[PDB]
RNA sequence: ACCCACUCCCGACCCGGGGAGGUAGUGACGAAAAAUAACAAUACAGGACUCUUUCGAGGCCCUGUAAUUGGAAUGAGUCCACUUUAAAUCCUUUAACGAGGAUCCAUUGGAGGGCAAGUCUGGUGCCAGCAGCCGCGGUAAUUCCAGCUCCAAUAGCGUAUAUUAAAGUUGCUGCAGUUAAAAAGCUCGUAGUUGGAUCU
RNA sequence: CGGGAAACCAAAGUCUUUGGGUUCCGGGGGGAGUAUGGUUGCAAAGCUGAAACUUAAAGGAAUUGACGGAAGAGCGAUUUUUGUACACACCGCCCGU
């Protein structure tokens, strides 16, 4: 199951009050860390 | 005044960095690796690299023909191969700056006595120093953290009082046997 | 340009130490007027005597009502605004009680909403806050 | 203002006792459980890397 | 407020403390 | 609090005296070492390995997880004795007792970013509160009060204040001065600083 | 040519490849060039010159918009003229009683 995708989040999200929750997931999404 | 002494000091130094992942994770390995007990443990024996490696570094800028250097730098490759860190063949002082940290650590008493097979686990080998059934050629060593000079290495045993090396069974064989 | 000639070592050393004064924090720590402004006199924690409970409004965009007593110090005498941090801990400072107090945090400047007030309850009573707050120690009584 | 209302919430909350659990390891234990879980079982994953705390 | 007529105000204002503020006094 | 047993000093002195000094007591200022578990069988789960093309197959090996089982090892304690010492204490050495929830229970701070770690659930509703800074809270709060879970160091961990690095934000190394803070309105001039080639 | 945040500068170049000589002078924004002391002047005022306290920004250059009783190349945002202290965008912002 696809619950939860971090491109939308961070494309949605990254001026609004969890932008630096999402970001920091993004990063989790791209570099393995 | 007093007859007393007050020289001392630290063993160890904490990181610039609280929280550094790739710092946590390399840590985290060597302690699983080699069964210790903190972060502490890496760091007095990254000090003693250090602090080794600044000695080496020293010694390095001087001339080669230096009454000093020539009188130090054997010294200090002496007690590196006597130790076991080093090689016979490798005692060159630059040789000194290749050496890691893996390579102190593996002359611990605690990793010796599991690679001799007297254990059957780092932690285990821990627990066996730790409890009085390992003697160094004559002496019950419970230091974990012992380092092992070569010509000491063929003399690990079980100390003679302990119940594994001929000695009189333990506390719980006993109650036992008393029960039946 | 900087002079420099071999024989300059008195026009350098003169000059660094006149212009040394146009630093804030050296001229702060060495001109004497902050330490003789400092109610504590350069301690880092003192001991007053509650003289009532206040509260003060947060600066905007924060709406609250801190609450803080206002104590007075038992070595000099001066009078001091104290944030007393926890939820509910204003009830367990009573009027003429001891309080120990420190600093806020950012070494003489306020922090926060709170306006004007550098100095924060730590003891009340000669019982620690935190031991109140958690249920640790009880009011001596 | 009003110094009436000090305690409000924190006397407003009802009361949840902790449940009981197993006391924890401690000392070279607890990293050997640590250095267990996260380099000696790790279970095959599609690069969605998820923290220790991931729920939902 | 202009800053020519800041400092004017303010000159206005040490010569009345001036006058006020006598040597004599 | 105990003693001149050690270190030394004084005296007419090999003999006397010494709160000088030494020994204990209080002591998380601080520094060093270092427990709070280890193993085996089961019950599950992964990897390699093979045979089987696939469904598959195994004590055939290696590794992880269980208030599932089992019997081994120990010192923290209680406590004879010796040793220690002027007499003791402590440490060391040793009899006997001493671990399954081994209840002989590890804490201090955090979980938006800086900065490691939950937009999980229940309350509250710009209130109470948090927040070094940016900020959160006005009925779906990743930030308050709690439960669960998760991070960091660990017998230690928070807080306030002085100070050092970070600060090439006092710049000798090594900073700037058109517009961001900044070159005197202009010239003369003493002290200071600096001063062209040339001698085997 | 090379510099610089850029606007631009043959100097504002020959600067982490950092040292030709020398004078003055700055250290986040306010309080404030204010108070006080000294000194000069007939006066107006000139020179020297703080602190307590307060604040998380103030400020420079350039870009895209919105307003106006105006006519391959750049570090990068980015790629009718023009000005802006506006960006909740003139129904703006903002000064003093
Ligand atoms: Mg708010
Ligand atoms: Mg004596
Ligand atoms: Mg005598
Ligand atoms: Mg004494
Ligand atoms: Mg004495
Ligand atoms: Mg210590
Ligand atoms: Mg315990
Ligand atoms: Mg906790
Ligand atoms: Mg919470
Ligand atoms: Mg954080
Ligand atoms: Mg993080
Ligand atoms: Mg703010
Ligand atoms: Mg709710
Ligand atoms: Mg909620
Ligand atoms: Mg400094
Ligand atoms: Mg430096
Ligand atoms: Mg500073
Ligand atoms: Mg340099
Ligand atoms: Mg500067
Ligand atoms: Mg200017
Ligand atoms: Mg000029
Ligand atoms: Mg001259
Ligand atoms: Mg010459
Ligand atoms: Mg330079
Ligand atoms: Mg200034
Ligand atoms: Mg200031
Ligand atoms: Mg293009
Ligand atoms: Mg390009
Ligand atoms: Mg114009
Ligand atoms: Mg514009």
């Amino acid at each position: 199951e696809l619950g939860t995708d971090p491109y939308e989040d961070f494309q949605e999200n990254w001026n609004t009050k969890h932008s630096s929750g999402v970001t920091r997931e993004l990063m989790r999404e791209l570099n393995g860390g | 005044p007093v007859a007393r002494s007050w020289v001392c000091r630290k063993t160890y130094v904490t990181p610039r960095r609280p929280f550094e992942k790739s710092r946590l994770d390399q840590e985290l390995k060597l302690i699983g690796e080699y069964g210790l007990r903190n972060k502490r443990e890496v760091w007095r024996v990254k000090f003693t690299l250090a602090k080794i490696r600044k000695a080496a570094r020293e010694l390095l800028t001087l001339d080669e023909k230096d009454p000093r250097r020539l009188f130090e730098g054997n010294a200090l490759l002496r007690r590196l191969v006597r130790i076991g860190v080093l090689d016979e063949g490798k005692m060159k002082l630059d040789y000194i700056l290749g050496l890691k940290i893996e390579d102190f650590l593996e002359r611990r008493l605690q990793t010796q006595v599991f690679k001799l097979g007297l254990a059957k686990s780092i932690h285990h080998a821990r627990v066996l120093i730790r409890q009085r059934h390992i003697r160094v050629r004559k002496q019950v060593v419970n230091i974990p953290s012992f380092i092992v000079r070569l010509d000491s290495q063929k003399h690990i045993d079980f100390s003679l009082r302990s119940p594994y090396g001929g000695g009189r069974p333990g506390r719980v064989k006993r109650k036992n046997a008393k029960k039946g | 340009g900087k002079c420099r000639g071999l024989r300059t070592a008195r026009k350098l050393r003169s000059h660094r130490r006149d212009q040394k004064w146009h630093d804030k924090q050296y001229k702060k720590a060495h001109l004497g007027t902050a330490l003789k402004a400092n109610p504590f006199g350069g301690a880092s924690h003192a001991k007053g005597i509650v003289l009532e409970k206040v509260g003060v409004e947060a600066k905007q965009p924060n709406s609250a009502i801190r609450k803080c007593v206002r104590v007075q110090l038992i070595k000099n005498g001066k009078k001091i605004t104290a944030f007393v941090p926890n939820d509910g801990c204003l009830n367990f400072i009573e009027e003429n009680d001891e309080v120990l107090v420190a600093g806020f945090g950012r070494k003489g400047h306020a922090v926060g909403d709170i306006p004007g007030v550098r100095f924060k309850v730590v003891k009340v009573a000669n019982v620690s806050l935190l031991a109140l707050y958690k249920g640790k120690k009880e009011r001596p009584r | 203002g009003s110094l009436a209302r000090a305690g409000k919430v924190r006397g407003q909350t009802p009361k949840v006792a902790k449940q009981e659990k197993k006391k924890k390891k401690t000392g070279r234990a607890k990293r050997r459980m640590q250095y267990n879980r996260r380099f000696v079982n790790v279970v095959p994953t599609f690069g969605k890397k998820k923290g220790p705390n991931a729920n939902s | 407020m202009r800053a020519k007529w800041r400092k004017k105000r303010m000159r206005r204002l040490k010569r009345k403390r001036r006058k006020m503020r006598q040597r004599s006094k």
